[PDB]
């Protein structure tokens, strides 16, 4: 269910005001 | 992203709440008889000075938590009593959060723990507090509007110091830094052994994630200190479990508070901010703190 843009941000090493998943990630996508 | 259509119209859910509160349940015993009334004027002042009895003591915190079951017990049987005074408690733990965790952070580790029990054992709790939650500090769903109007400033939770003159700045802050202080902590505890296997945790730690994300996706022109003030709040009393919790997603939207957003609104030169960024520097040194455990 998780967009493909927000698989990237949740990938790259920030995230941006405005643009920060309302969702938290799951354990697969924390380091 | 956020949608903050969503989280306005959650606002209004919980502030509809709220008026239906003062609907159905306190008018209802304004207008009720006389002995039930002192029956519970015996049970309201029964219960109210048990949180703050409250220690660092893991022994005593026992202790408050079975007085005050016992005390709610009393009014199972009776719908009206019970939602009443299950409101009540609301208040009054919203109360102890903008008045004695306000003196004292560290206070909010034993009032979220009493709380978050109360909340898994009389789950018509829930809904009660979370509505006083989001009425009275709004920045624990992400909820902001402007303030320069007189209805913006009532929806955000600020009260008259008199006829046409709001409450001061520290007042405010201070309040809400300690009603999230507490509902921070809350998120960040784990359920009693007697309850985790069989309930789901009613406000857990994803609640601080919207927290941090939907204030960093407000627009900038609402952001005030106040949003500062309870993010530094709430980095004391959960910072180290968050990063327990999410790891380097964490540890990136701490960095956007911390760094980010401190800089963006820095000519503001806002005492929450510049509170903020020496949290942040304390972590990027290897020295983040939390509260000490409780002792036996
Ligand atoms: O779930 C979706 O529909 C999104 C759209 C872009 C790729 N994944």
């Amino acid at each position: 269910d998780l967009a493909e843009e927000t698989l990237k941000i949740f990938r790259a090493n920030k995230f941006e005001l405005g643009l920060v998943p309302d969702i938290p990630p799951p354990p697969a996508l924390v380091a | 992203m956020t949608n903050f259509d969503k989280i306005s119209k959650m606002f209004w859910h919980y502030k509809d709440k709220i008026a239906q509160i003062k609907q159905d349940i306190v008018l209802p015993i304004k207008k009720a008889d006389v002995n039930v009334r002192n029956l519970l004027s015996r049970h309201k002042r029964k219960i109210n000075p048990k949180f703050g009895q409250l220690t660092n003591s893991n022994q005593q915190l026992f202790k408050i938590q079975n007085e005050l079951t016992q005390l709610i017990n009393d009014t199972k049987g009776d719908s009206l009593a019970y939602h009443w005074i299950l409101n009540f408690i609301a208040k009054a733990v919203v109360h102890q959060a903008e008045t004695e965790v306000r003196v004292k952070p560290e206070s909010a580790l034993p009032l979220g723990k009493l709380t978050l029990y109360l909340l898994v054992q009389f789950p018509e709790l829930q809904e009660l507090f979370m509505a006083r939650l989001v009425k009275k500090c709004p920045f624990v769903i992400g909820f902001t509007c402007e303030i320069d109007t007189e209805k913006g400033r009532q929806n955000m939770g600020w009260k008259r110091n008199n006829e046409n003159k709001w409450e001061d700045n520290t007042s405010y802050d201070e309040r809400m830094g300690g009603i999230l202080s507490l509902f921070a902590i809350i998120t960040r505890l784990q359920l009693p052994q007697e309850f985790i296997t069989t309930t789901s945790h009613p406000f857990p730690i994803a609640l601080s994630w919207h927290i941090l994300a939907r204030i960093c996706n407000t627009p900038l022109n609402l952001i005030t200190n106040t949003h500062f003030v309870i993010l530094g709040s709430w980095w004391d009393a959960a910072a180290v479990q968050f990063l327990q919790a999410y790891g380097n997603q964490a540890s990136k939207l701490l960095i956007l508070i911390g760094e980010e957003l401190t800089s963006r609104m820095a000519e503001k030169k806002y005492v929450g901010a510049a509170r903020l960024r020496i949290l942040l520097e304390a972590w990027q040194n290897n020295n983040m703190e939390s509260f000490p455990e409780m002792s036996p």
